RNA sequence: AGGGGAUCGAAGAUGAUCAGAUACCGUCGUAGUCUUAACCAUAAACUAUGCCGACUAGGGAUCGGGUGGUGUUUUUUUAAUGACCCACUCGGCACCUUACGAGAAAUCAAAGUCUUUGGGUUCUGGGGGGAGUAUGGUCGCAAGGCUGAAACUUAAAGGAAUUG
RNA sequence: AUGUUU
C-alpha cells in the first residue's frame, strides 16, 4: 500500500482506539 | 606556475589586488589639499569623505559624500600631497 | 561573519602599516586633542569625532597622532557616557523597532529583527559587565529601554 | 570537524553520546533490558525441560516440502508452551 | 637504503622529477625525460652530451611542464629571458 | 545499386599498391593481367575487381585519393614543391620596405632589436 | 538517482515560484518549471494571405500577428511533442533547436 | 649559455613580424602563458617574439639531441601545417604525420601504424590532442606550437606563435627545421639566411 | 622464436638491457611479455580465481570467464593480470600475459634496525580499488604475512616475508582487493623517504645509449 | 571561526606540497607556527621561510623542496606521557626509521627524538614526514 | 468567532464508460478558497547536501557596490552625473570545462585537502518489518504535534550502474 | 478510447 494511505488508515485506527478508550473509564 | 616570488609580486599585481588582499594590507584612499575660496589655510579633505566638508572660515561646500570617493562641487583644485 | 545574518562581507578599514603621523600633517597633538574635546562637548560620539577629524581635518588616526584612542581621551577628560556608544546605538535601534511593533503588531519580520537586536544587546551588555564597564547588576529592560537613551 | 566534539574537555559529551547510541545495538539493548529473562520462554537458560503436549506436523516454508514433525511442549520451569523440532530421520516414534 | 656494514640492499634507486622532486615511478608513463643537446663553438650540437631534465606525469598532466622546464633551463643556462620569478 | 563491397574495393586498392608501373586505365587490359597477378576464383569477381581498379586509376590521375600509397606518392610529393617561386618570402616587400605594425608591436621590437624598419601608425 | 544536475526545473536561490496553469490540461506547474513557448502567428496562416490581400480595401495593409505565450506542464509538453525524451548526454544541452 | 650567434637577428625577427607570429589569441588566454607582451586594443594580444625565438632554439636543441632523426615525429592534422610538417620531415630525417593520427599509433602495435618516437612536435595541441594523449601514455616528450589559448597539458616545450595564420605556422616550422639543420651540421655557418625561402612550408589553397 | 617489435624488446633480445631494474628506472613501457620472461626467468604464476561474468542477451548467459593471475618471483617483483575470455584456459593464459606486462618493483625495507636482507616494507602504504582499501604496515621479523590468503599469496610472490595488513570495504570482492593490494605494493617505490633525498645525476635512457636498434634493413 | 592557526598553516603547506608548488603563504603565522616550521626546516622537510611583519599578526612564506609527504596537527593537543610517545609515533609515522612527532614540552617545542633524548614530554602538537 | 463569499472547488448530487466505476472525463455544487482576531506547527518544509573558518584549477556570463579610462552616447555653460563599453575588485544567485582529488557509481570545487585517518561545534543513523505502533508524559478546542518502546517476525530489504 | 488473471 501507498505509505500515505497506510498513514491515513493508521490515523483512522488511532482515532477509533481513542474513542473506544474514552468511552471506557 | 608552481614557482613564483610570493615576497616580491609585481607592482601591477599588487595594485590590482584588493586593498586587504595585498601582500601587506593598506589603504587605497588619500588626502587632498583643496584650494579654498578664502585664505589663511588649505583644507585637508579625505578622498572617501562621508562629510560635506566646508571651509574652515567659510560656508562653501568642498565635497559631497557618495558611495566611494566624494565629489568636489565642480569648482575646486586639489593637491594630492 | 554577520553574527545574525548569512552575509560574508569583508568591507572594513585597512589602516596603514605606518604607526606614525603622516609627514604632511602639521597640526599639534594638543591641538587635535582640543578639537576632540570640543566635538565631544558638542555631543559627538568617538565614531563621529573620528569621522569629522579625518574628513574636515588631516588627522588620520587619533591613536597614531596623539598616542591615545578617542574614547580613552574622552574618559581621561571626563566626557565618557553612561553606556558605551555601540550599546547605546543598539538600544536605540531596539527602541525604534519596538515602537514600530507597538503600532503594527503584524510585522513578524520586525518581531524577528527585534529578537536579533535584543540578543546582540544582551551579549554586548554581558561583555561590558564582564569587563566592568557596566555595573554588575546592569540589565537591559524593554519596558525601560527608551528612558535609558532619552 | 567529523561531526563529533574533539575538545580535550569534551569527554563527558563523547561518553554520553556513545551511551545513547549503544542502544541501537541489538545485543547491548537486549542485555541491558534483560529481554531474555521476561521474554524468551527459556528464561536465559541454554536448555529447558518440558512435558510433550502434542505431536504436530508443521509444513516447511517454500520452496521446500516435507512437514517437519515437531512437538508442542509445556515447559516445567514456567508453564509456557513452545514448539520443538525432533531432529533425526524418524525419532518422532521415540517421543510420546 | 643500506644495511649494516653499509652495502646497498635496495634495487632501483629511482629518478626524481626536476620540478617537484617527487619519485618517478616505474608505472609513471606520463612522465618524460628531456635531453637538451649541448652547444660547442657556435653550434654543432655535440651528440651524447645533454642537459637532462625529468618531469613528472603529475606536472605534465597539470600542464605546468612548460613553465617548469622554462624555469629549470633558464636556471641552467639554455635560455635568457623567458621565465621570471616575479609574476 | 552498383556499390562495390570490401572484396572488390580492398583487392583493387592492393592491386594499385603493388602494380602501379603496370595496367593502364583501360578495363580490357586491366582484366587480362589480373589472371596472372591474382588468383581470382570467378570471372565475375575478376571483372568487378578489374573495373574498380580501372575506375581508381582513372581517378588517381586527377588527385591522390585516400589509402593509396604505392611508394610513388612520396616521390611525387617531393617533385611538387615551391608553388609560388622567385618572388619573395614576404620579406622587405609589399610595403615601403617596412613592416606595418602597431605601437605596441613597436615597443616589442624596441625591446631587443633596434634595427627594424617599422611603419607604426 | 538525481536525473537532472540542477532539477527538472529552474529554481536556485529562489525557494518558491508562483504556479501557472498548463494551457492544455490546466495542471498547476511552477512557472520556472513550465515549458514556455511563444506563438507568434500570422492571423491568416499561410493560404488565405493572397485572398485577404485581394479582398482588402487598403493597399499594403500589413496584416497583424497574434502573440500568445503557451505554458505547458511536463506531461502535456511531452504528449504534444513540444519537448521530447533525449539521451542522457543530450539532456545537458540548453540551446534551443 | 648560447653564443651570440643564437640570439634573434633582425632578419628572422622581421620575418616573424611579417608572418604575424606575434598576433596572439584574443583577450581570452590560457593562464599558463607568460609569453604575453602587453595587450593591444581590439583584443589581440602581442606575443613576445623574443621568447618565441628562444623557445624555438631550445626546441631545436632538444630535437638535435635525438640520436636517430627518424625517431622525431612531426604531427599536424590541420591543413595549414600539413605541408609545413611534410617539408620539416623532408629536410630533416623526422617522420611526418600529416592529417589523421589514427588513434592507437603509439599504443596498439598493429601495422600501418605504431611508430615509436622519442619526441613529438605538434602544430596545434587542440587539434592534435589525441597524439599528445598517446605520447603521455608512452612517455614521449612533446613540443607544441601553442597560441595563447592553446592547452598546455602534456606539452613539454611550448613555442608561442599565432597558430591561426598559415604564414606564421609555416614560418615557425621552417625556423625549427633550419635551426635543427644548423645544429646538426647541414648548415655549416648559422649566419647565412638559408637561401631556400620560407614559402616551401606555406599551405596553398589554389 | 620471438621476432620482437617494440624496440625495447629488440634491445632486451639483443642483450643490451640485462635487468628489469633499468626498465623500472627509466619508466620504459613494456608491451611484450617476452621481455619479462627473458629478464625474470624464475617468474612463477598463480591463478587466484576464475569466475563467470554473464551478459544477458536474447536468452542471455553469454557467460565469459574472467581469470585473475598473480605472477612474480619472491624477490622484489609482482604483476597482476585480470582478463576475460570465452574459455578458461585462454583467459588464464592472457591473464598471465597481462600480469607479466604489469610486473612492477616493490620496495622492501626494515621494520627496526639495519640487519641485512630486508624483511618488510620501507613505509606504511595504502592501495584502493573500488571500495576496498588495503593497508600494508611494516612488521618485525618472524611476523609473517598477516593478511588474507589472496593478499598473502600476492605478497609472498612479491618477496615480503613480514608485513601486517589492514583491510576496509567489501574485501570479498577478490579482484578489487587484489588490485588495491597491488596499488599498495606499487606505492612503496612512490613514497619518498629521507634516504632517497640525495640527488641523482639523471642517467641517460638505454633507448639513447643503444640507439641503433630501431630500423628495418 | 579560526580555532588553530597552526592547523591552517599546516593545511596550506600540505595543499601546496601536494599541488607541487614550491612556495606557500600562510596567515596569521604565530610563534607556534614559527617553531613548528623551524623544526621542519632543521629536519630538512622545508626550506627557507620569510616572516612578513605586517602590523597585524603577520604572514609567512615557506619554500618547499618536495621532500614533505605530510605535515599535520594533532587536535586537541593531547597530553603525552613518555610511554605514550611510542604509541603516538607508531600511530602517526609511516615507519620507525624516519618521521617526527612534534611535541610542545616545557623544554620547548621539539620532535619526539629530541624529546626522548632530553627525557622530556608534554602535549602533542603534530607530525611531519 | 465575525465579515466576505466572483472563481475554482475535498464532501454530496448527477451524465457517460466499464463487467462493476457513488474513479479518471462532463454539469452543478457545500466546507474551503479571500480577510480580521485567535489556534494549529505539519510538507518530497529538498540543494533529499547543518553552521563557522582556512586552503586546493581554469573560464565566461550575471546582480549589487566601488575604483580607473585619450573611452561611446545624453546637455548645463568648462564638466558632471544618467545609460553603455573596457579592466580590476569585493559580496551574491548560478553556470561551463577539467578534475591533482573524492566516491559504489550516478556525480561532486565540494560530496576535495580521510588508513599519509584530528581546524571548531550541534544534530541524526546502526539489516528489513512490527512502527512512528502500544504505553506514559506533554501541547492542542479538535484534527493532531513532540517524545517513543517491546513482544514477535524475517535473509534479505535497499543504493548506483550494466546488458537484455 | 479500452481490453481482467497467470
Ligand atoms: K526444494
Ligand atoms: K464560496
Ligand atoms: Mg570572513
Ligand atoms: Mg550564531
Ligand atoms: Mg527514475
Ligand atoms: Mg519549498
Ligand atoms: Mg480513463
Ligand atoms: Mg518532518
Ligand atoms: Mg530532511
Ligand atoms: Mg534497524
Ligand atoms: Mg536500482
Ligand atoms: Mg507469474
Ligand atoms: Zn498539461
Amino acid at each position: 500500500m501507498r505509505a500515505k494511505w497506510r498513514k491515513k488508515r493508521t490515523r483512522r485506527l488511532k482515532r477509533k482506539r481513542r474513542k473506544v478508550r474514552a468511552r471506557s473509564k | 606556475v608552481l614557482v613564483q616570488d610570493l615576497l616580491h609580486p609585481t607592482a601591477a599585481s599588487e595594485a590590482r589586488k584588493h586593498k586587504l588582499k595585498t601582500l601587506v594590507q593598506g589603504p587605497r584612499s588619500y588626502f587632498l589639499d583643496v584650494k579654498c575660496p578664502g585664505c589663511l589655510n588649505i583644507t585637508t579633505v579625505f578622498s572617501h569623505a562621508q562629510t560635506a566638508v566646508t571651509c574652515e572660515s567659510c560656508s562653501t561646500i568642498l565635497c559631497t559624500p557618495t558611495g566611494g570617493k566624494a565629489k568636489l562641487s565642480e569648482g575646486t583644485s586639489f593637491r594630492r600631497k | 561573519g554577520r553574527m545574525h545574518s548569512a552575509g560574508k562581507g569583508i568591507s572594513s578599514s585597512a589602516i596603514p602599516y605606518s604607526r606614525n603621523a603622516p609627514a604632511w600633517f602639521k597640526l599639534s597633538s594638543e591641538s587635535v586633542i582640543e578639537q576632540i574635546v570640543k566635538y565631544a562637548r558638542k555631543g559627538l560620539t568617538p565614531s563621529q569625532i573620528g569621522v569629522l577629524l579625518r574628513d574636515a581635518h588631516g588627522v588620520t588616526q587619533a591613536r597614531v597622532i596623539t598616542g591615545n584612542k578617542i574614547m580613552r581621551i574622552l574618559k581621561s577628560n571626563g566626557l565618557a557616557p553612561e553606556i558605551p556608544e555601540d550599546l547605546y546605538y543598539l538600544i536605540k535601534k531596539a527602541v525604534s523597532v519596538r515602537k514600530h511593533l507597538e503600532r503594527n503588531r503584524k510585522d513578524k519580520d520586525a518581531k524577528f529583527r527585534l529578537i536579533l537586536i535584543e540578543s546582540r544587546i544582551h551579549r554586548l551588555a554581558r561583555y561590558y559587565r564582564t569587563v566592568a564597564v557596566l555595573p554588575p547588576n546592569w540589565k537591559y529592560e524593554s519596558a525601560t529601554a527608551s528612558a535609558l537613551v532619552n | 570537524g567529523k561531526g563529533k566534539p574533539r575538545g580535550l574537555n569534551s569527554a563527558r559529551k563523547l561518553r554520553v553520546h556513545r551511551r545513547n547510541n549503544r542502544w541501537a545495538e541489538n545485543n547491548y539493548k537486549k542485555r541491558l533490558l534483560g529481554t531474555a529473562f521476561k521474554s524468551s520462554p527459556f528464561g536465559g537458560s541454554s536448555h529447558a525441560k518440558g512435558i510433550v503436549l502434542e505431536k504436530l506436523g508443521i509444513e516447511s516454508k517454500q520452496p521446500n516440502s516435507a512437514i517437519r514433525k515437531c512437538v508442542r511442549v509445556q515447559l516445567i520451569k514456567n508453564g509456557k508452551k513452545v514448539t520443538a523440532f525432533v531432529p533425526n530421520d524418524g525419532c518422532l516414534n521415540f517421543v510420546d | 637504503m643500506e644495511n649494516d656494514k653499509g652495502q646497498l640492499v635496495e634495487l632501483y634507486v629511482p629518478r626524481k622529477c626536476s620540478a617537484t622532486n617527487r619519485i618517478i615511478k616505474a608505472d609513471d608513463h606520463a612522465s618524460v625525460q628531456i635531453n637538451v643537446a649541448k652547444v660547442d663553438e657556435e653550434g654543432r650540437a655535440i651528440p651524447g652530451e645533454y642537459v637532462t631534465y625529468a618531469l613528472s606525469g603529475y606536472v605534465r598532466s597539470r600542464g605546468e611542464s612548460d613553465d617548469s622546464l622554462n624555469r629549470l633551463a633558464q636556471n641552467d643556462g639554455l635560455l635568457k629571458n623567458v621565465w621570471s620569478y616575479s609574476r | 545499386g552498383r556499390v562495390r563491397t570490401k572484396t572488390v574495393k580492398r583487392a583493387s586498392k592492393a592491386l594499385i599498391e603493388r602494380y602501379y608501373p603496370k595496367l593502364t586505365l583501360d578495363f580490357q587490359t586491366n582484366k587480362r593481367l589480373c589472371d596472372e597477378i591474382a588468383t581470382i576464383q570467378s570471372k565475375r569477381l575478376r571483372n568487378k575487381i578489374a573495373g574498380y581498379t580501372t575506375h581508381l586509376m582513372k581517378r588517381i590521375q586527377k588527385g591522390p585519393v585516400r589509402g593509396i600509397s604505392f611508394k610513388l606518392q612520396e616521390e611525387e610529393r617531393e617533385r611538387k614543391d615551391q608553388y609560388v617561386p622567385e618572388v619573395s618570402a614576404l620579406d622587405l616587400s609589399r610595403s615601403n620596405g617596412v613592416l606595418n605594425v602597431d605601437n605596441q608591436t613597436s615597443d616589442l621590437v624596441k625591446s631587443l632589436g633596434l634595427k627594424l624598419p617599422l611603419s607604426v601608425i | 538517482p538525481k536525473k537532472r544536475a540542477s532539477n527538472g526545473r529552474n529554481k536556485k536561490g529562489r525557494g518558491h515560484v508562483k504556479p501557472v496553469r498548463c494551457v492544455n490540461c490546466s495542471k498547476s506547474i511552477p512557472k520556472d518549471k513550465a515549458i514556455k513557448r511563444m506563438a507568434i502567428r500570422n492571423i491568416v496562416e499561410a493560404a488565405a494571405v493572397r485572398d485577404l490581400s485581394e479582398a482588402s480595401v487598403y493597399p499594403e495593409y500589413a496584416l497583424p500577428k497574434t502573440y500568445n505565450k503557451l505554458h505547458y506542464c511536463v506531461s502535456c509538453a511531452i504528449h504534444a511533442r513540444i519537448v521530447r525524451v533525449r539521451s542522457r548526454e543530450d539532456r545537458k544541452n540548453r540551446a534551443p533547436p | 649559455s648560447l653564443p651570440a650567434t643564437f640570439d634573434l637577428t633582425p632578419e628572422d625577427a622581421q620575418l616573424l613580424l611579417a608572418a604575424n607570429t606575434h598576433l596572439g589569441a584574443r583577450n581570452v588566454q590560457v593562464h599558463q602563458e607568460p609569453y604575453v607582451f602587453n595587450a593591444r586594443p581590439d583584443g589581440v594580444h602581442v606575443i613576445n617574439v623574443g621568447k618565441t625565438w628562444e623557445k624555438l632554439v631550445l626546441a631545436a636543441r632538444i630535437i638535435a639531441a635525438i640520436p636517430n632523426p627518424e625517431d622525431v615525429v612531426a604531427i599536424s592534422s590541420r591543413t595549414f601545417g600539413q605541408r609545413a610538417v611534410l617539408k620539416f620531415a623532408a629536410h630533416t630525417g623526422a617522420t611526418p604525420i600529416a592529417g589523421r593520427f589514427t588513434p592507437g599509433s603509439f599504443t596498439n602495435y598493429i601495422t600501418r601504424s605504431f611508430k615509436e618516437p622519442r619526441l613529438v612536435i605538434v602544430t596545434d595541441p587542440r587539434s592534435d590532442a589525441q597524439a599528445i594523449k598517446e605520447a603521455s601514455y608512452v612517455n614521449i616528450p612533446v613540443i607544441a606550437l601553442t597560441d595563447l589559448d592553446s592547452p598546455s597539458e602534456f606539452v613539454d616545450v611550448a613555442i608561442p606563435c599565432n597558430n591561426r595564420g598559415k604564414h606564421s605556422i609555416g614560418l615557425i616550422w621552417y625556423l625549427l627545421a633550419r635551426e635543427v639543420l644548423r645544429l646538426r651540421g647541414a648548415l655549416v655557418d648559422r649566419t647565412q639566411p638559408w637561401s631556400i625561402m620560407p614559402d616551401l612550408y606555406f599551405y596553398r589553397d589554389p | 622464436g620471438w621476432v620482437p617489435v617494440t624496440k625495447l624488446g629488440r634491445l632486451v633480445k639483443a642483450g643490451k638491457i640485462t635487468t628489469i631494474e633499468e626498465i623500472f628506472l627509466h619508466s620504459l613501457p613494456v608491451k611484450e611479455f617476452q621481455i619479462i620472461d627473458t629478464l625474470l626467468p624464475g617468474l612463477q604464476d598463480e591463478v587466484m580465481n576464475i569466475k563467470p561474468v554473464q551478459k544477458q542477451t536474447r536468452a542471455g548467459q553469454r557467460t565469459r570467464f574472467k581469470a585473475v593471475v598473480v605472477v612474480g618471483d619472491s624477490n622484489g617483483h609482482v604483476g597482476l593480470g585480470i582478463k576475460t575470455a570465452k574459455e578458461v584456459a585462454g583467459a588464464i593464459r592472457a591473464g598471465i600475459i597481462i600480469a607479466k606486462l604489469s610486473v612492477i618493483p616493490i620496495r622492501r625495507g626494515y621494520w627496526g634496525t639495519n640487519l641485512g636482507q630486508p624483511h618488510s616494507l620501507a613505509t606504511k602504504t595504502t592501495g584502493k580499488c573500488g571500495s576496498v582499501t588495503v593497508r600494508l604496515i611494516p612488521a618485525p621479523r618472524g611476523s609473517g604475512i598477516v593478511a588474507s590468503p589472496a593478499v598473502k599469496k600476492l605478497l609472498q610472490l612479491a618477496g615480503v616475508e613480514d608485513v601486517y595488513t589492514q583491510s576496509n570495504g567489501k574485501t570479498r570482492t577478490l579482484e578489487n582487493t587484489l588490485k588495491a593490494a597491488f596499488v599498495a605494493i606499487g606505492n612503496t617505490y612512490g613514497f619518498l623517504t629521507p634516504n632517497l633525498w640525495a640527488e641523482q645525476p639523471l642517467p641517460v635512457s638505454p633507448l639513447d645509449i643503444y640507439s641503433d636498434e630501431a630500423s628495418a634493413q | 571561526t579560526r580555532s588553530s592557526v597552526l592547523a591552517d598553516a599546516l593545511n596550506a603547506i600540505n595543499n601546496a606540497e601536494k599541488t607541487g608548488k614550491r612556495q606557500v603563504l600562510i596567515r596569521p603565522s604565530s610563534k607556534v607556527i614559527i617553531k613548528f616550521l623551524q623544526v621542519m626546516q632543521k629536519h630538512g622537510y622545508i626550506g627557507e621561510f620569510e616572516y612578513i611583519d605586517d602590523h597585524r599578526s603577520g604572514k609567512i612564506v615557506v619554500q618547499l623542496n618536495g621532500r614533505l609527504n605530510k605535515c599535520g596537527v594533532i587536535s586537541p593537543r593531547f597530553n603525552v606521557k613518555i610511554g605514550d610517545i611510542e604509541k603516538w609515533t607508531a600511530n602517526l609515522l609511516p615507519a620507525r626509521q624516519f618521521g617526527y612527532v612534534i611535541l610542545t614540552t616545557s623544554a620547548g617545542i621539539m620532535d619526539h627524538e629530541e624529546a626522548r633524548r632530553k627525557h622530556v614530554s608534554g602535549k602533542i602538537l603534530g607530525f611531519v614526514y
